[PDB]
């Protein structure tokens, strides 16, 4: 129950979730593309991305947390490091 | 087999005093059990009889086992 | 009895000439040779004490209360021989000579056939305890522990012994084998009345009483823990053997008397338990259960029935062990952290799973988990307080919900939940540590097996 | 409109309801700014005697001694007997005692006297 | 009000926050996931056609409302996720998060049971208790007067050097032991 | 100006580094070893064992086996002869002085 996941799996999990998402285009996207700077979204966007990220790995984010991660990167950092992947 | 490790507290000392008060308790046990059956089996329970005409008993002739009469 | 009191006289020069490295072991043999020699006094018969001679006499109630005392020396040797590797080794024989005449003065306490010889021993007693309370302690208030200990015991058997003596102008003898046929009934008056204040509130201060219940708890929070033990265990069995020796000759008086007396012991044992439910150190919270157990006892032995003395004597035996355990528990726990606070360690059972089966076997015990003789004599007593009325079953009922609600809490914030990360000094298990535990806990199981040699004298 | 939710000793208002959150004097973030450096300095004292690898014992908190010393050690020597607390003391101390004790006493006359005129039922309370 | 490392929440934040609580709570009134992205859509719709209001006071008291009307408004049991605080397995895996330390107590003769693993332990311990020092030094000489105002820590400066007070922030065992 | 010159307090003693084999008993090994033989022997193989085999066949503590025997002889009389099972007297009412009222 409850397979180890990889960085790589994580990361093919976030992309799909970003290339789902309409106001994504699934072209420009990359790990290190700001929400604000690279593809400029607004904040109810970053949260919207957020949420879809709780309820696709189902556990919740704090608040602070969740506006702190501000790259795609930095969201797949924060769930190798809750999950502590590489065992 | 991706086999990871669980730290845990030493329990070599709980184990330890486990085994020892085993066999401590077994040591004088195995004997005590060994020798109650053995009483019981070869030297016999008393039976119960009505007193004599003329004989008194001793103090320790009025109990059932053996080892009460000791 | 001199079979006991020359051992225990022969084994003090024994533990003054000893080696310097030595003692500990030879004591603690000596000692179980002697506990194993005391089981000779269980020769007891239906209708008459076993009585050796003129001054000494032990019938069913008294022996198994010598059997505790000699068997709870060495306990209180290897509980106190930890903290005392450090202290010189002459004030290391001082401590176990002290230990030793606590022990002689108590088996001839309990075995005196003469009340005048039990109320000189009874309070020869006073002396060890106090010396060692004072000066083994390990904070300042052990001073004032040395006071409120003292002058209230005193104070109510400076008046009992004038009674004693005026006993001694009356009935002629004040021996009890005497007294059981020479008893004649008290009328009532004012003077027969200050007579059973006098006759009763030495042992009542000794069990203690509520609202005289103070010196307990201030001298159990900063005790070497043998004295915690012996004072826990044994020492405050006197009262009961007070009651069950005294109450003879104060009939029929007691019985329109002592109402107060049980409305005191009543809802003091609800408020003590009320106060278990709100505390923050071990050894307060144990003291406090402890007063709880003696206010029971001091309810069964006022309303003087057969199966009260049962319970009784059954819920004396069983408390004295379980305490002195549950002391054990929290001199462990000091040991390892340092502190008394009960919330500052937490979570123990995810490091130390032995002492967490232990935590749970004495949280057992404490509740009165059948089929122990804690359960046995608090049965009793329960029972035997319904026949003398119906409403203290209410007075008993919230009780027995409040002694399980903290005998579990203070079980659960010491061993349940997530540990303390600045804490990182707990050592495994030390075998003498567990090696006392199971001495402590193996003959309170092994009695549930055999209850009738603890059920009195009327058994 | 909407219910106002009330105040109670047992449900406290919420963090977010409060009004005093949404005020903008400037006290508030100075006292808001002097808490955070109180509680900096206290995280900080905490790391840097927490994470030592010399050290083996128990980090010891002062407020932890400090408030177990103030809830026993610390109520008689600050304690002044006027009317209130000499009031409350005598409520909570003889009351339950005198209604108890006349409580069972009156149960205890009626008892005896439906025993000693034979009304009360004993045919087969031998054990007692 | 309460961070770790700020002293006073945003107003952009609470509106944020509060976007985050209220949709949570809708998404755990209506169950099914069609009428659940309609309603999100409304009130994402909401939020935008109130997005355009530059005016402090007035998305103050917009704000008050819209608490209000979310606290009258709210399912008594919204859902929680298992691992967050409230769950149904909120620490429950915490009875076998032993600490490193206990791994000092350990037996001699079980600890030539796992060599390789040992050896890596008391280099380890090697490692931090050198870089030790050099966190303090770090910690001495960067920190303001009269103790830090913030409780966010210092990177490490230099290559080689270890992060400072590194250790039992990253000690913390895994979540599935 | 320092006030009553005293050594620094001591730290906690640890048993499990100059002796991991220690049973909390004291530092040399041999004395610690004695320790635990001698407890182990005379407190569980030497009192608990044995008396539990001892209080285990006492000798009829208080007669209570015997107050059945006798028992079982007497109701075994007195329902052969239509005698009552126990008088309301627990003595003879023949051989009391009344007194008058
Ligand atoms: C813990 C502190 C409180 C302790 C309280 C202890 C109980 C309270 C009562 C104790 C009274 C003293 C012992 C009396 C023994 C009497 C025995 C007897 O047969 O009496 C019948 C005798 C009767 O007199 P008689 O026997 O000589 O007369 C012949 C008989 N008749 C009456 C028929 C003619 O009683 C007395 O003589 C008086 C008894 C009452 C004494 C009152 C004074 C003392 C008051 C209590 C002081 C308690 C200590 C306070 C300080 C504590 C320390 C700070
Ligand atoms: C005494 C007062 C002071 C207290 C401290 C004392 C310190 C010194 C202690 C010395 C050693 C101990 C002495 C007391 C020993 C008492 C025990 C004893 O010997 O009893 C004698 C009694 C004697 O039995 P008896 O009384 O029926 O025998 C009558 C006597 N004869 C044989 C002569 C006719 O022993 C037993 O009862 C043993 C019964 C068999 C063994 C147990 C079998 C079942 C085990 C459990 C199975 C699982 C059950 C379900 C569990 C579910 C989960 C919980």
């Amino acid at each position: 129950d409850a397979p180890p996941l990889t960085l790589e799996g994580i990361k093919d999990r976030v992309l799909y979730v970003l290339k789902l998402y309409d106001k994504i285009d699934p072209e420009k996207l990359s790990v290190n593309s700001h929400f604000m700077k690279d593809l400029g979204l607004d904040s109810l966007d970053q949260v919207e991305i957020i949420m879809a990220m709780e309820d696709e790995f189902g556990f919740e984010i704090p608040d602070i947390d969740a506006e702190k991660l501000m790259c795609p990167q930095e969201i797949v950092d924060y769930i190798a490091d809750k999950k502590d992947v590489y065992e | 087999g991706k086999r990871l490790f669980i730290i845990k507290p030493s329990g070599f000392y709980d184990k330890r005093f486990l085994k020892l008060l085993r066999f401590y308790i077994l040591l004088t046990g195995i004997p005590v059990v060994i020798g109650i059956t053995l009483i019981n089996v070869f030297i016999g329970e008393a039976e119960l009889a009505e007193i004599p005409e003329g004989y008194v008993p001793e103090h320790w002739e009025y109990f059932k086992h053996p080892i009460s009469r000791w | 009895m001199l079979k006991y009191i020359i051992p225990t006289m022969m084994l003090m020069p024994l533990t003054w000439l000893s080696k310097n490295s030595m003692i500990w072991i030879n004591t603690t043999l000596h000692s179980l040779l002697i506990s194993l020699t005391s089981l000779l006094l269980l020769n007891q018969f239906g209708d008459n004490s076993l009585n050796f001679s003129l001054t000494f006499f032990s019938d069913s109630l008294s022996t198994p209360l010598l059997i505790l005392t000699m068997w709870l020396l060495p306990l209180m040797l290897m509980a106190s021989q930890h903290h005392l590797s450090k202290e010189n080794l002459a004030r290391k024989k001082l401590f176990i000579s002290m230990l030793i005449l606590l022990q002689l003065f108590l088996i001839m306490t309990f075995t005196a056939t003469e009340l005048i010889f039990f109320y000189i021993m009874f309070e020869a007693t006073l002396v060890p305890t106090l010396i060692i309370i004072t000066r083994w302690g390990n904070q300042t208030e052990r001073l004032n522990a040395g006071l409120y200990f003292l002058f209230y015991t005193l104070a109510g058997s400076l008046p009992l012994l004038v009674a004693l003596i005026y006993i001694q102008n009356t009935m002629g003898s004040l021996n009890f084998l005497i007294l059981q046929y020479w008893v004649q009934p008290m009328p009532n008056s004012w003077s027969n009345t200050f007579m059973w204040l006098a006759c009763m509130m030495a042992f009542m201060v000794k069990m203690p009483l509520y609202g005289l219940h103070l010196w307990l708890p201030k001298a159990h929070v900063e005790a070497p823990i043998a004295g915690s033990m012996v004072l826990a265990a044994i020492l405050l069995k006197l009262g009961g053997y007070g009651m069950m020796r005294i109450t003879l000759l104060l009939n029929p008086i007691t019985d329109f008397m002592a109402y107060p007396f049980i409305m005191l012991s009543l809802w003091g044992m609800i408020m003590t338990s009320s106060i278990c439910l709100r505390q923050t150190d071990l050894k307060s919270l144990i003291a406090y259960s402890s007063v709880s157990h003696m206010a029971l006892v001091i309810v069964a032995i006022l309303i003087q029935t057969p199966w009260s003395y049962m319970g009784a004597t059954a819920l004396m035996i069983a408390h004295g062990l379980t305490s002195s355990m549950l002391f054990c528990l929290a001199n462990s726990n000091y040991e390892r952290v340092h502190s008394r606070t009960m919330i500052l360690a937490r979570g123990l059972q995810t490091l130390l799973p032995l002492m967490a089966a232990w935590w749970l076997l004495a949280s057992l015990t404490n509740l009165a988990l059948p089929p122990s003789i804690n359960l046995i004599g608090e049965l009793f007593v329960v029972m035997s307080t319904f026949s003398w009325s119906n409403i203290t079953i209410i007075l008993m009922g919230l009780n027995m919900v409040i002694t399980a609600l903290y005998s579990l809490y203070m079980l659960i914030t010491t061993q349940r939940g997530k540990h303390t990360h600045h804490i990182n000094n707990i050592l495994p298990s030390f075998t003498r540590e567990n090696a006392l535990m199971s001495l402590h806990m193996l003959p309170l199981l092994l009695l549930s097996l055999n209850p009738k040699i603890i059920l009195g004298p009327l058994y | 409109s909407f219910p106002k939710y009330e105040p109670s000793r047992l449900a406290s208002l919420p963090t977010t309801l409060d009004p005093a959150e949404y005020d903008i004097s400037s006290e508030t973030r100075k006292a808001q700014a002097e808490r955070l450096a109180i509680r900096s300095r206290l995280k900080r004292e905490y790391q840097l005697q927490y994470n030592d690898p010399s050290r083996r014992g128990v980090v010891e908190d002062p407020a932890l001694i400090r408030w177990t010393c103030a809830r026993s050690a610390n109520v008689y020597p600050n304690f002044r007997p006027n009317t209130k607390t000499s009031l409350l003391g005598a409520l909570f101390g003889i009351g339950p005692l005198i209604f108890w004790y006349y409580v069972f006493k009156t149960d205890r006359d009626r008892k005896e006297k439906l025993i000693q005129e034979g009304k009360l039922d004993r045919t087969f309370n031998i054990s007692y | 009000a309460f961070l770790p490392s700020a002293a006073y929440l945003t107003h952009q934040q609470k509106v944020l926050q509060l976007y985050k609580r209220a949709l949570r709570h809708l998404e755990s009134r209506c169950v099914h996931r069609d009428k659940y992205r309609y309603f999100a859509c409304l009130l994402r719709a909401r939020f935008d056609e109130h997005k355009n209001e530059k005016d402090m006071v007035k998305a103050t008291q917009l704000l008050r409302e819209a608490e209000k009307e979310f606290w009258h408004g709210q399912h008594p049991q919204p859902y929680i996720f298992p691992e967050s605080p409230g769950g149904t397995s909120y620490e429950r895996y915490e009875c076998y998060k032993v600490p490193e330390w206990c791994l000092d107590d350990w037996h001699p003769s079980e600890k030539a049971m796992y060599p390789d693993y040992f050896a890596k332990r008391e280099q380890w311990k090697k490692l931090r208790r050198e870089s030790w020092e050099r966190e303090v030094k770090q910690l001495q000489e960067e920190t303001p007067v009269g103790g830090p105002r913030t409780e966010a820590l210092p990177p490490a400066r230099k290559q080689g050097d270890l992060p400072p007070l590194w250790w039992h922030i990253v000690t913390r065992p895994r979540e599935r032991p | 100006t320092l006030r009553w010159q005293e050594d620094p307090e001591p730290e906690d003693e640890n048993l499990y580094e100059k002796n991991p084999d220690s049973h909390g008993y004291d530092k040399d090994p041999a004395v610690d070893v004695w320790n635990m033989r001698v407890v182990f022997f005379f407190g569980f193989s030497i009192v608990l064992v044995l008396g539990s085999t001892f209080v285990a066949y006492l000798p009829d503590y208080r007669m209570q086996e015997w107050a059945r025997r006798e028992a079982e002889r007497l109701v075994k009389y007195r329902e052969a002869h239509g005698l009552p099972l126990m008088e309301s007297n627990c003595f003879d009412p023949s051989k009391i002085q009344l007194p008058e009222d």
